[PDB]
RNA sequence: GAGGCGUCGAAGCCCGGCCUCCGGGUCGGGUGGAGCCGUCCAUGAGACACCGCCCACUCCCCGCUGUGUGGCUAACCCCC
RNA sequence: CACAGGUCCCAGCUAGCCCGAAAGGGUUUGUACUGGGGCCGACGCCUGCCCAGUGCCGGUAUGUGAAGCCCGGGUACAAC
RNA sequence: AGGGGGAACGCGGGGAAUUGAAACAUCUUAGUACCCGCAGGAAAAGAAAGCAAAAGCGAUGCCGUGAGUAGGGGCGAC
RNA sequence: GGGGCGGUAGCUCAGCCUGGGAGAGCACCGGACUGAAGAUCCGGGUGUCGGGGGUUCAAAUCCCCCCCGCCCCACCA
């Protein structure tokens, strides 16, 4: 569940081992935004299909972990592979 | 005439939902329009030649509908209007050869989008507005 | 699911739903067409008369424009007496003028709602309204009801009470005479109960006893659920 | 105000002008709104030092402790070089009378002195940047002692919607100020701060000069 | 920024309104008639020295603008 | 099942309620002694106790509560 | 000067559902069936606030082609 | 994941904009009082006040980072 706050892992960008910076996966909201969205200008009637949102959980105990590492060679974030599935995660000192 | 929309009747069929709309279905057909039939119905031989709006008072709309005496030769003979004599002009409000009917069948669209409404709305089987 | 009930068909104007209107014959206006103010109008009780459509008591009067109407009878009435209209008519039992004119404390009936149209309140039998209070802004009378309704005191009143009473409300007795009244009148009688009327017929009931849903109904429910106790505020009276 | 008013806008130039009977000569102040103040990024925060181009017109105080070479340095630019002395001074008693606390603007300590200097002269000089802090420079002789000389102007934030650096008072011409009005400047808006207009308005006003609003 | 302001009339004396944590400041009348100040720097933070813009709670004339409410009828509408 | 009897409920008539696509219409040649809706079922003796839940009704300080409107940001305009 | 009729076709409005999706509601059936008004021997469109291969063209129908191509759509069927 | 409100002495909290070592009642303990039954007095303190840091002159609450409870909202970016 602990991660160090900085810690030494590899980095494509300037393609090194390097120490990264973490913090969390921040996502947008809607309502412009996208072609999606759009989509969701068929909901005048139409109640059935797609933009009705077809209206079922189940929806599920976990989550898998997303968590930026970002570099201080060149401020870029990455985000990347992984399984580890959280319930309590806690970011600590390090 | 009255504004608004067309007031419609209730069904007692068992439909689908999405085909019991009521003022979320709406017209193609103009006021405008309507108030020549009206006229054109009053009195059974003057025929409506055009009509526009002389006004309104918010709650009604006004419209003044410009008749002609099908058969009365002053008409006929000076040709700066002339357009009576042939037997398609009795007849023409219904079919919508007038102004209003012209603006609202979507001929006054002629380059883009005029895809559905050429010839005419019924020689594509409806597609047209 | 279910169909028109009760209520629904009387508005639709069926035939077992609706009144006659030719073993009728009643009606009651002061003549509204000379307006309220002017004494040109006087007449005499031609006749005290049945009306059968209101199953009440009715004067007959005949006008000095030759003209035939009925006003509401009054108590102790006998043929002869003489009805004045305008506000040059003296204060008198079964002689009508305008609210200003009327003093205070006195009995009085056939009150016009709005002015100039012979009455649109108090024109039952043997029933009566009280004038309690007056102004000459507005003038409060006292209905059957117990409800104070302020009018304009340009409004047509008679003096008296309205003969009767004890007769348009007695025990029925039987089926028999019970059935005479409601043809005199129009309610449907005989009408079961919801109870065990089916859950098609009546929103409540089933085959057997039980109840479906609750008898007081809200007030911002559409058509076609007003059963029951209908804009009820309170129910029952014991705990 | 004695003349203009403050919502019409002038050049830097017509903004100060000399015409004084006063005793007083014309002491110029600079005031600025900032828009979108906060305290949460050291870029919305306006605690620096800016030098002008032809200074203050008067001298700052600096006392500097310095040790090694740089305490060489520092006497060729033209200093005494004080003691660590003084701090024991300051800090033992609340006297008056002889006390040199309440007379500096700024220090200069070599990196171990540092501390010290913190707690004592901060508990008398305090705030409106009497004492020294480090973001303001207070160490390094090299660069610091050539600014103070050369009259850099001091600045520190009122949070809630005001800075204000008063650039000095006139000792010299009219577009000599206005020079250093466009330095003073130079630097709030360099700081990159949030939305249009992050400085609001900028005004240049005096004992007896021109009161005015200028454009910014 | 340790000085600035005035004989166009100022402290300091005598009262009125005054608020308040009675801390002390504001303010209209007048006697007056030419000083009171800060420096020292006590004070965590310094000067009604003087010059600027401001932040608290809050109050008021004037300019702009909504809604709420009462009168009017000219629209419009319900009654006969 | 009806039934006489009993109870509870709402409404001052430019009403309540309800019908109609609309124009309009029923109750109503009615006016609270009215007429509309449920519940129970002559007559005699009675109808205990509970509003926690569900329903109805009135009120609602505080909280919350859409579009319209307004303000600030954005956009050379608009989306946002 | 008119009602009304006329084998279908034509113009303008009003406008379903079984079915398909192995069910089912958008979608599909379909602008179909069905209904109302109305003209002719063709009807209607029709002499440019057009096209847009930026180049070339200058009223309008229809047939062949462009093509099951662009695009739409539980992005599923269509 | 977004917003708002309350977690404070053993308990429930007051002030939170009204800032400091600073609160309040009620349990609980001690004392009168009483043959008994019974009622009523008189004392006591337990949280810089949920955690950790900063601005401030002396901030619990302001700022920055949050644990716990509750109400209204939210997977595939």
């Amino acid at each position: 569940m602990k991660y160090p706050k900085q810690i030494r892992t590899y980095c494509p960008f300037c393609k090194k081992h390097t120490i990264h910076k973490v913090e969390r996966v921040k996502k947008r909201p809607r309502s412009e935004l996208s072609a999606g969205q759009r989509r969701f200008r068929r909901i005048l009637k139409g109640y059935g299909g797609f933009p009705r949102p077809k209206p079922e959980g189940r929806e599920k105990p976990v989550k898998k972990l997303d968590l930026r590492f970002r570099c201080t060679e060149c401020g870029k974030a990455h985000t990347r592979g992984r399984g580890f599935r959280v319930k309590k995660f806690e970011l600590v000192e390090g | 005439v009255r504004k608004g929309g067309r007031k419609r009747p209730r069904w007692k069929g068992g439909r689908k939902p999405s085909k019991m709309g009521q003022v979320k279905y709406s017209p193609k057909k103009s006021l405008q329009w309507i108030a020549e039939e009206k006229a054109a119905r009053k009195f059974p031989n003057l025929e409506v030649l055009n009509s526009y709006w002389v006004g309104e008072d918010g709650m009604y709309k006004w419209f003044e509908v410009i008749m002609v005496d099908p058969h009365h030769p002053v008409i006929k003979s000076d040709p700066k209007i002339a357009w009576i004599a042939l037997k398609h002009h009795k007849g023409r409000v219904f079919r919508g050869l007038t102004s209003a009917g012209k603006k609202g069948r979507g001929l006054r669209n002629k380059g883009k989008g005029a895809e559905k409404v050429r010839p005419s709305i019924r020689a594509n089987e409806g597609k047209g507005k | 699911m279910g169909k028109s009930l009760i209520q629904q068909r009387r508005g639709k104007g069926s035939p077992t739903f609706k009144s006659p209107s030719h073993r009728f014959r009643g009606a009651v206006k002061y003549i509204p067409l000379n307006y309220t103010q002017e004494k040109t109008l006087r007449g005499v009780v031609e006749e005290i008369m049945h009306d059968p459509g209101r199953t009440a008591p009715v004067a007959r009067v005949k006008f000095e424009n030759g003209i035939e109407k009925l006003i509401i009878a009054p108590e102790g009435l006998l043929v002869g007496q003489e009805i004045y209209i305008g506000p040059d008519a003296p204060i008198a039992v079964g002689n009508t003028l305008p609210l200003a004119k009327i003093p205070e404390g006195t009995y009085v009936y056939n009150i016009e709602g709005i002015p100039g149209d012979g009455g649109k309140y108090v024109r039952a039998g043997g029933t009566y309204a009280l004038v309690v209070s007056r102004e000459p802004d507005k003038v409060i009378v006292q209905l059957p009801s117990g409800e104070l309704k302020a009018f304009n005191p340009m409004c047509r009143a008679t003096i008296g009470v309205v003969a009767g009473g004890g007769r348009l409300e007695k025990p029925l007795v039987k089926a028999g005479k019970a059935y005479y009244k409601y043809k005199a009148r129009n309610k449907f009688w005989p009408t079961p109960r919801g109870v065990k009327m089916n859950a098609v017929n009546h929103p409540f009931g089933g085959k057997e006893h039980h109840p479906g849903k609750p008898t007081t109904t809200s007030r911002r429910a559409p058509p076609g659920r007003k059963v029951g106790h209908i804009a009820a505020r309170r129910t029952g009276r014991r705990k | 105000m004695p003349f203009d008013r403050q919502k019409i806008v002038k050049a830097v130039k017509e903004a100060k002008a000399r015409a004084k009977p006063r005793n007083f000569t014309q002491s110029v102040e600079v005031a600025v709104n900032l828009k979108d103040i906060d305290l949460k990024r050291p870029e919305n925060r306006f605690k620096l030092e800016v030098v002008l181009p032809h200074g203050r017109g008067k001298d700052v105080k600096i006392a500097v402790i310095a040790d090694g070479a740089v305490a060489e340095a520092a006497r060729k630019l033209g200093l005494d070089v004080i003691s660590s002395a003084e701090l024991e001074e300051i800090a033992s008693s609340p006297r008056q009378a002889r006390k040199l606390a309440k007379k500096y603007d700024f220090f200069i300590a070599e990196a171990p002195l540092m501390p010290k200097i913190g707690r004592y002269l901060g508990r008398y000089l305090g705030p409106r940047n009497k004492m020294p802090v480090v973001v303001p420079p207070t160490l390094t002789d090299l660069t610091p002692i050539v600014e103070k000389l050369k009259k850099t102007v001091r600045i520190q934030l009122k949070n809630n919607p005001v800075v204000h650096a008063p650039v000095g008072t006139e000792k010299m011409s009219d577009e000599e100020i206005a020079e250093n009005i466009e330095a003073v400047l130079n630097a709030i808006i360099g700081k990159l701060e949030r939305g249009e207009s992050q400085v609001k308005s900028v005004y240049v006003k005096t004992t007896m000069g021109p009161a005015v609003k200028i454009e910014g």
